[PDB]
């Protein structure tokens, strides 16, 4: 290992300015024209949280109308439009774009690149996703309204003969545009990992967030073409008079098979990157390495393989899929998804945990998501899914699970990387208020729905009778739903206030124990990320950079076995 | 599962809101459900306890107030333990899959020797029931009773092709309805009336599902079972018949549509009323003799309430339900 | 091409997953990983056969399902295993040639 | 003899080609301005004539 | 002293993009095969393939594979640094692709002339969706070749323009392969 | 890029295995909750998915076999080994937003199925992609 000369006249490079000091006109034309991956990432994240507010407003209208038996202000049609568009907005305009926004921001900082591979394709992905959102929501401006066939768009209910409004077309092209955005983003991230890593940043030294973005890019590239093909087939059918999805052509189950071959990998595409964010956060605040790193990589790639073979557990009650095959496959993919929890407990096992906001959000994620997945294996068993399919039990399952990942771990990522993004910290107290409001409201909303679903309530029911016995459960659930809706008020205030008046960051790593490479650079990074690079040797280079006296210790304690090769002889001779 | 749950309040908690089940295979599914929740609660309790141990033992201030120093033990790998913790889940899910296959194969069998076969038709947005087969022991007259209305079934069969030649779907007309069933004794639901399907106790029954347009689903929560009803079930390779070995106890049971089908999806309810074997023989005899008589009159004739009780028709008015009263009563 | 081993002084111990002698790049390993994941499906097959038999159905074919399950499982397990070992050969001779394991 | 574009780099003929479909001599995209060029240059040899503008006040 | 060989980044991006375009055409093929299963369930499919014209399809197949050979000759020209060979072969490839799409348009016009339409049968629906999406991909490919010729007309021919030409050749090879597969399914085995 | 090229053979072998298994199973096995027959969607989907991972694995391997030992693929690389040019990157471009707007006009035309909207959207799209691809090559003005 070489050593440089103590060069004369050396002073550290200049720190970039934090947010809130901007002059007018500084971002308008830049936003419109930038190809900076990290401004594009900030734009992605702001956009996706705005859509989160839209979709959640739709959800709270749904919860208001389910508060008591009769139809108090909504119609059946409007309730159907509401749940359809709540589902579509939250999955395709919040979830996938926030995945690609976090990827865009932090990934080149993690692998040590200045840019992404294809900057203008990155810009294109952002703008086409925004246009997809605008198109999808434009259906509400019609007199008939938005699409109202559920976010799955089952056939023949989606045929023109059975859903003739223009919103039903708008929905299709909306999801199509969002998929186009996703494939652009996927191409970018994959090439950027293959072609722009730093010296010594071998594949098995990347952080785990990078590995997850790798495999979900592969999955997205598999699946989003297929959704565009199937939905342009539907639009072909509707506009030209085709008959591919005719019921006498087996078209109903053609659609269901195609849709779920796209759609279950999409929920894994949403889950894995946020597991990766949590695997970044948990070791930083435990002051301990990420336990079982290579095993985590194998588990991630195992999910990537299995996700394409588990698809038809969304079709058990159709009486038209081979039950044991998909049941066993789902039971298998439960295994690597669950190994992640063992790894996070190993990362916390006898650590020195400090409870800043991102650690609180991450442990809340773990607690929330465990119950959702335990609920999931019940649905993996067809004997139970015969009763549980399309019940409110299913609503409770996937809300526990999609909040666990895409909401809890998304806020964990926001709190964790806000200093790096902006050069400013957020208010820890307001963050804890946000967390406790979200936690209490969420469990109060969706825990009691397991019971009302088991008791016999189906999903997508605008109205019910007071003889069903559903009323009291719906009332409790809606009260806590409005609480959960209030939870975003401290979050918006915290972001806004801290963006322009937040505590200034004076250190490269304000949490102290940053593992990944993004904490080896300033807050915020310069335009091309790095003013200088460290030696990459571990998978946590920044930790080795800031605490060299530990580099002897960790190498001794890394393994449980009694490895003695610190007394091994010299190897090689000289050149490097 | 053959094994019964723990029972008592523990069983009530374990089955977590499931009905008791009015068939033998519903009992099997409920058993299996309670036991998998014993398992699930064990897993959830121990792992939430680990997440609490993280809060209350592995903290940094507790570690610093007892002199542990700056950093913990930088352990990262334990190849045996991270093998065992992976292999144990596999052997768990293999046992889960074994019991799953047992229960699924009992529920899903089609060799239960049905004595009453009902043809079910779903449409936007109600149900039509009809008796396809009633084997002799309870049948009207004692001879094995077939229900088909030949003239009407033949009209539906002739609607399979357009005389004007607009036959695009593999040679058949687009509005083919020859897959649907037309019987003599039928009960047809309306916005004003809930269709009440009468069935006998302690008799093996077959249900034969199909839809007139769009996918629906036949969920009786007391059977702990549902299946999707499709248009042209054979073109979709969707097994359209299912069989139950018996209904164990008599009463009135609600049933709902459990697949999104459009505007009035939430208003597509039916009742499954279950009566004595001889009472069912009387009901079917009455209906077969005077086919102009309605369903309510036959129900009165065998001494039951004329209209559904586990559910009620909705007020069709789009605003009258605004202040709570969304149900219209019958005589 | 780059040399076979690199300069390690006594007392230095690396994190060496992407080294030239590591089975994580030798191609045999990843095929063996594929086949080991694939072998579990035969366990699924034999369990489905035995479970269907135990309740009295699949009676014309459950022995054939058991046969194909066990043979598929064992051949995938075996050829995946030996492929893993053929991937892990160079690291093993490295561990012999020098005291270094990490 | 066959044609070569005047903007094309010269190279060691044993080293194959400047670029081919599988491989290049650079990690990103090759520059439109020729990779043989070295920037910056003098402003005199860019040819930009910076205007002198005075407007009536 | 010399520079190390690295993966051509633009080629990697193009190959990833072409993998996901293959996965686009997967779904249309699945639609076709589900339709074909339903059609052979009562022997109606064969009576609709009795309108097909296999010699003409084989002709335009020969034309398209010839055009792919042509664009690879152009690739060779580009990597040697010769703008004129590239600029010749790519124009020949554009001519051959134009001939392809005009022949496919004539095929549609004659099929409509005697029955086959999107609305007349399920066969017609499957046939025209699959062949029409492929023809749209061919038209995008010839658009790509023309834009390359413009690029190398008005910008100097550095390696940065040569990489562009090579990846547009990759795109044309993908459409040629999709055609061979679509021709093998809908014309031969039917 | 050895490990990246080689780890694409895990899912390739797995998806091919699941394809053949699913195919034989759906055509031969019978249970009371489905009708026997080969299920063509999942068949084509899984085999084409194994085709995608095969495609990437084979291309990346065929490239890996003739790239040199790069510093980012080396365990003891010094930071000064990648010193020099890294490559060209676009600093700015208005044409991505332009392309999104063209695709928006096309998609709304497809929605309403106005023919002029489809024509204009396709024209806009070819124009904006062309201008994107001609950005860093437009001539100097010759007056
Ligand atoms: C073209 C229009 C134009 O010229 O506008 C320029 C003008 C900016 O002013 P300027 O004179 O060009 O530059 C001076 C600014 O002060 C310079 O910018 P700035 O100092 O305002 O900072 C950027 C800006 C934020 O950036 C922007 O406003 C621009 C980028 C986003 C625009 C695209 C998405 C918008 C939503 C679409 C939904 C449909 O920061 C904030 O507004 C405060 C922080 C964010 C909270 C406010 C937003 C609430 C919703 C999102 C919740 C997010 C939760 C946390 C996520 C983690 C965040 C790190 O207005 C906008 O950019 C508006 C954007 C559209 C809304
Ligand atoms: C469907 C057809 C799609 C278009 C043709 C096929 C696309 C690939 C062609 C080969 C290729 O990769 O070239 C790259 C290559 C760029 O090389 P380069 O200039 O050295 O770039 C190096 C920089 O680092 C580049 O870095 P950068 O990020 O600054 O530049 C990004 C740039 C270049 O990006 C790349 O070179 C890497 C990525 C590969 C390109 C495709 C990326 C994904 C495109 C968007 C997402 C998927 C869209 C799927 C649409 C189909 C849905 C069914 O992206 C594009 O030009 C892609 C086209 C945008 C399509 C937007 C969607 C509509 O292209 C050329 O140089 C050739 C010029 C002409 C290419 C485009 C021709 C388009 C003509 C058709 C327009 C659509 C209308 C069709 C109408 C049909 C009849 C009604
Ligand atoms: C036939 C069918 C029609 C299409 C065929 C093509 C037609 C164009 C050909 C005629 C012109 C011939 C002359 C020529 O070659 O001119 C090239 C001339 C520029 O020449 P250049 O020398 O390459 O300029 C670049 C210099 O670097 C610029 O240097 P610079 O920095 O000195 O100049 C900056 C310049 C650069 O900007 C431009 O020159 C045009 C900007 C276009 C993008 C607009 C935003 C799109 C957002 C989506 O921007 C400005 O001066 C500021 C204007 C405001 C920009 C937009 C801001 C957003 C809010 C408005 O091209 C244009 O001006 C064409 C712009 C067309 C935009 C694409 C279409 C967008 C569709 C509208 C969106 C509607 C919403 C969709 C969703 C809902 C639907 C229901
Ligand atoms: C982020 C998004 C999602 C993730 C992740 C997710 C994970 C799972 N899901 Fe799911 N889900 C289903 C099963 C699972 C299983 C088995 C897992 C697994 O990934 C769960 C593994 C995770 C765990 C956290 C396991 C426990 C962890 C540990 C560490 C203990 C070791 C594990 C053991 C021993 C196995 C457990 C054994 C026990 C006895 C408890 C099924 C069917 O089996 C359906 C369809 C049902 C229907 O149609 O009604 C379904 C439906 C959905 C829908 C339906 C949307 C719609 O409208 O149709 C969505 C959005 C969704 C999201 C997500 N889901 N899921
Ligand atoms: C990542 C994916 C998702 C997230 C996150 C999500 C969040 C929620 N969901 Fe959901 N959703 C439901 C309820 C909720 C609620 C209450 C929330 C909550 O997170 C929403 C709260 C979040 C917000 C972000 C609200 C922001 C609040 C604002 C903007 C107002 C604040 C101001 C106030 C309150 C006034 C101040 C007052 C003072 C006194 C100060 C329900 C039922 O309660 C159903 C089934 C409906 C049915 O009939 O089947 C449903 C259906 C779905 C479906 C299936 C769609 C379909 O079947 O077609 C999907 C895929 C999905 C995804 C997702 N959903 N959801
Ligand atoms: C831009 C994005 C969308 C692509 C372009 C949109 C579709 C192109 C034209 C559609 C009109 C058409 O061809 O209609 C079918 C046509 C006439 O049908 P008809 O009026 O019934 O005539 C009966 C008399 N024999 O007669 C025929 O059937 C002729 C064959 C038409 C071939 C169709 C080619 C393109 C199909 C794939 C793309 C369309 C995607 C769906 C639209 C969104
Ligand atoms: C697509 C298929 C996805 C993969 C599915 C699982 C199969 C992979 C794991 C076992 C089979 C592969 C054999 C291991 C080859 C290997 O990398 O050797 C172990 C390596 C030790 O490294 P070293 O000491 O240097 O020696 C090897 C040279 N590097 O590595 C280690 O340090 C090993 C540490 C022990 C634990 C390894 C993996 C645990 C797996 C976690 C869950 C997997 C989920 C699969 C579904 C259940
Ligand atoms: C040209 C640029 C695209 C403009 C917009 C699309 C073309 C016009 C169109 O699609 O019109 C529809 C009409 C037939 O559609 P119609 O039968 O009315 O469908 C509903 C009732 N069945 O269409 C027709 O009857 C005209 C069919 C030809 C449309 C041209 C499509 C261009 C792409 C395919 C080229 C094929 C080779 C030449
Ligand atoms: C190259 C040629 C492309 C441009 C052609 C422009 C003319 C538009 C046109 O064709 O109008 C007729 C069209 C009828 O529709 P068509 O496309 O024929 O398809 C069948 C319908 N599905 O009509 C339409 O589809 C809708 C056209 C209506 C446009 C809006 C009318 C109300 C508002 C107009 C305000 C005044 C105009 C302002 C424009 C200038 C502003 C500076
Ligand atoms: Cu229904
Ligand atoms: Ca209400
Ligand atoms: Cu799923
Ligand atoms: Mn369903």
């Amino acid at each position: 290992t070489a050593v440089a000369p103590r060069v004369d006249g050396h002073v550290a490079p200049q720190r970039p300015e934090p947010t809130g000091h901007a002059r007018k006109g500084s971002k308008a034309w830049l936003m419109m024209t930038t190809t900076d991956h990290k401004q594009l990432g900030i734009m992605y994240i702001i956009m996706s949280f705005s859509f989160f507010f839209l979709g959640g407003l739709m959800a709270l209208l749904i919860r208001a109308e389910l508060f008591t038996p009769g139809l108090q202000f909504l119609s059946n049609e409007q309730f159907n439009q509401l749940f359809t568009m709540h589902g579509t907005v939250m999955l395709l305009l919040y979830g996938t774009p926030i995945v690609w926004g976090f990827a865009n921001y932090v990934l080149p900082l993690q692998i040590g690149a200045p840019d992404v591979a294809f900057p203008r394709l990155n810009a294109f992905g952002f703008w086409i996703t925004t246009v997809g959102g605008v198109a999808m929501l434009t259906g509400f401006l019609t007199p008939g309204g938005a699409a109202d066939f559920g976010w799955t768009m089952y056939s023949p209910l989606s045929d023109a003969i059975h859903s003739p409004g223009l919103g039903s077309d708008m929905w299709i092209v909306g999801v199509g545009a969002t998929g186009i955005g996703s494939v652009a983003s996927a191409i970018n991230m994959l090439t950027t990992i293959l072609c722009l890593r730093a010296p010594g940043m071998t594949m098995f030294r990347m952080p785990i967030f990078t590995w997850n973005i790798f495999v979900v890019s592969v999955l997205a590239l598999l699946i989003f073409p297929l959704l565009l093909a199937a939905a342009l087939g539907v639009l072909y059918d509707r506009k030209l008079g085709g008959h591919l999805y005719d019921p006498a052509n087996g078209g109903s189950l053609l659609w269901q098979h195609l849709f779920w071959f796209f759609g279950h990998p999409e929920v894994y595409v949403l889950a894995l990157p946020f597991f990766g964010i949590v695997s970044e956060i948990i070791p930083v605040f435990s002051r301990k390495p990420m336990f079982g790193y290579v095993g985590l990589i194998f588990a991630t790639l195992s999910i990537g393989a299995l996700s394409m073979a588990v698809w038809a557990h969304h079709m058990f009650v159709t009486g038209a899929v081979l039950l044991p095959f998909f049941s066993f496959m789902t039971f298998l993919i439960s295994v690597p998804t669950g190994v992640k929890f063992f790894n996070w407990v190993g990362t916390m096992w006898k650590g020195h945990i400090t409870w800043e906001t991102p650690m609180i959000w991450s442990v809340g994620f773990m607690a929330t998501f465990l119950f959702g997945g335990l609920t999931g294996i019940m649905l993996a068993s067809p004997p139970l899914d015969f009763h549980l399919a399309d019940s409110y039990f299913l609503i409770a399952h996937f809300h526990y699970t999609l909040f666990g990942t895409v909401v809890f771990a998304s806020c964990a990522g926001v709190y964790f990387w806000f200093p790096k993004m902006t050069g400013r910290m957020m208010d820890e107290r307001l963050g804890k208020i946000h967390f406790w409001l979200t936690f209490v409201g969420f469990h109060g909303t969706f825990l009691i729905q397991h019971w009302v679903g088991n008791m016999g309530m189906p999903r997508r029911y605008a109205d019910y009778l007071d003889s069903d016995g559903f009323t009291i459960y719906n009332q409790i659930s809606t009260v806590f739903s409005f609480l959960l809706g209030l939870s975003v008020i401290p979050f918006i205030w915290n972001v806004f206030k801290s963006w322009r008046y937040g505590e200034l960051v004076t250190v490269d790593d304000p949490w102290g124990y940053g593992n990944s490479l993004e904490w080896a650079t300033s807050c915020p990074p310069p335009r091309h990320n790095f003013a200088s690079l460290p030696r990459i040797r571990s998978e946590r280079p920044a930790f080795e950079l800031h605490y060299p006296h530990m580099i002897e210790r960790m190498r001794a304690e890394a393994h449980t076995g009694h490895h003695d090769d610190i007394n091994a002889p010299e190897l090689g001779t000289a050149p490097a | 599962c053959e094994v019964a749950p723990p029972g008592g309040v523990l069983g009530d908690f374990l089955r977590m809101g499931w009905p008791d089940g009015i068939t033998p295979e519903a009992v099997a599914m409920g058993n299996f459900w309670s036991w998998v929740w014993v398992a699930a609660w064990i897993i959830g309790i121990i792992m939430w306890g680990l997440f609490l141990t993280a809060i209350f033992a592995w903290g940094a201030k507790r570690a610093e107030k007892r002199g542990e120093g700056e950093f913990p033990k930088q352990l990262q790998y334990n190849v045996p333990l991270e093998l065992v913790l992976t292999i144990v889940p596999i052997i768990i899910v293999m046992v889960l899959f074994f019991f799953t296959v047992q229960t699924q194969d009992k529920v899903t069998a089609l060799d239960k020797n049905p004595e009453v076969t009902v043809d079910v038709t779903a449409y936007q947005w109600n149900w039509k029931f009809g008796y396809s087969e009633i084997d002799g022991s309870l049948a009207p007259g004692g001879q094995d009773y077939q229900g088909s209305d030949p003239e009407r079934q033949a009209a539906a069969e002739a609607s399979k092709k357009d005389p004007s030649g607009d036959n695009p779907i593999h040679g058949n007309s687009k509005s083919d309805v020859s897959y649907l069933e037309f019987n003599r004794i039928e009960t047809l639901g309306t916005t004003d009336e809930i269709p009440v399907m009468v069935l006998p106790v302690n008799t093996p029954i077959e249900f034969n599902l199909a839809s007139a347009d769009v996918a629906h689903s036949f969920w009786v929560p007391e059977f702990l079972f549902k299946r999707d009803a499709y248009a042209h079930p054979e073109a979709n390779k969707s097994q359209r018949v299912f069989q139950i070995e018996e209904i164990t106890e008599e009463g009135a049971f609600v049933g709902r549509c459990a697949e999104m089908c459009g505007t009035y999806h939430a208003m597509m309810n039916f009742e499954l009323r279950v009566v004595d074997r001889d009472s069912f023989a009387e009901y079917i005899s009455f209906r077969d003799s005077n086919p102009d008589a309605t369903n309510a009159q036959a129900l009165e004739h065998i001494g039951q309430a004329p209209y559904a009780t586990s559910t009620s028709p909705f007020v069709s008015d789009r605003t009258a339900t605004r202040d709570g009263e969304n149900t219209q009563s019958n005589a | 091409p780059a040399p076979e081993r690199m300069h390690y002084i006594k007392g230095y111990v690396p994190v060496a997953y992407s080294s030239p002698h590591s089975s994580l790049e030798r191609s045999a390993t990843w095929l063996g990983m594929g086949f080991l994941l694939t072998a579990l499906a035969g366990v699924g097959a034999v369990l489905f056969a035995v479970g269907a038999n135990s309740v009295g159905q699949q009676q014309e074919h459950w022995v054939l399902y058991s046969i194909i399950g066990v043979v598929f499982a064992v051949v995938c397990t075996v050829l995946g295993t030996v492929l893993i070992i053929k991937g892990r050969a160079p690291y093993n001779r490295y561990v012999k040639e020098t005291g270094r394991t990490q | 003899k066959h044609f070569v574009d005047p903007a094309w780099p010269e190279h060691n003929p044993a080293d194959g080609h400047v670029v081919t479909e599988l491989i290049s001599k650079v990690a990103g995209a090759s520059s439109p301005w020729g990779d043989d060029k070295e920037f910056p240059v003098s402003a005199e040899e860019t040819g930009y004539v910076h205007p002198y503008t005075r407007i009536n006040r | 002293v010399a520079a190390l060989n690295r993966p051509n980044m633009v080629s990697v991006g193009t190959i990833v993009f072409l993998s996901q375009e293959l996965m686009f055409f997967a779904g249309l093929f699945a639609m076709y095969f589900v339709s074909r299963a339903n059609g052979l369930a009562n022997g109606s499919w064969g009576e609709q393939t009795d309108h097909l014209n296999v010699p003409y399809a084989l002709l335009i197949t020969v034309i398209l594979v010839s055009s792919s050979v042509t664009c690879q000759f152009g690739v060779f020209a580009a990597e040697r640094g010769d703008v004129y060979g590239l600029r010749k072969w790519f124009l020949v490839t554009i001519i051959l692709g134009s001939i392809f799409v005009i022949g496919q348009g004539y095929e549609y016009i004659t099929l409509v002339g005697h029955g086959l339409t999107i609305q007349s049968s399920v066969y017609g629906s499957a046939f025209f969706i699959t062949t029409g999406f492929h023809a749209l991909h061919v038209i995008a490919g010839v658009m790509a070749f023309v834009v390359v010729l413009m690029r190398i007309h008005k910008s100097k021919f550095t390696p940065a323009q040569a990489t562009a030409a090579m990846v547009v050749s990759y795109y044309w090879h993908f459409v040629d392969v999709v055609w061979i597969g679509l021709f093998i399914t809908i014309y031969f085995i039917q | 890029m050895k490990s990246s090229a080689k780890l694409m053979y895990g899912p390739t072998v797995f998806m091919a295995a699941m394809a053949v298994i699913y195919i034989f199973a759906t055509m031969h096995v019978s249970d009371g909750g489905s009708v026997k027959g080969v299920e063509w969607v999942g068949s084509v989907a899984l085999v084409l998915s194994a085709g995608l991972t095969l495609m990437l694995g084979v291309y990346l391997h065929f490239t890996e076999v003739r790239v040199d030992v790069l510093p980012e693929d080396w365990e003891e690389a010094e930071v000064a080994d990648k010193a020099g040019t890294l490559g060209f990157f676009s600093p700015s471009s208005i044409w991505p937003a332009a392309m999104s707007g063209a695709v928006g006009f096309l998609a709304f035309g497809v929605v309403y199925f106005h023919y002029w909207m489809i024509a204009v959207g396709l024209m806009l799209l070819i124009f904006t992609i062309t201008k994107l691809n001609l950005q860093y090559g437009v001539p100097k003005e010759k007056h």
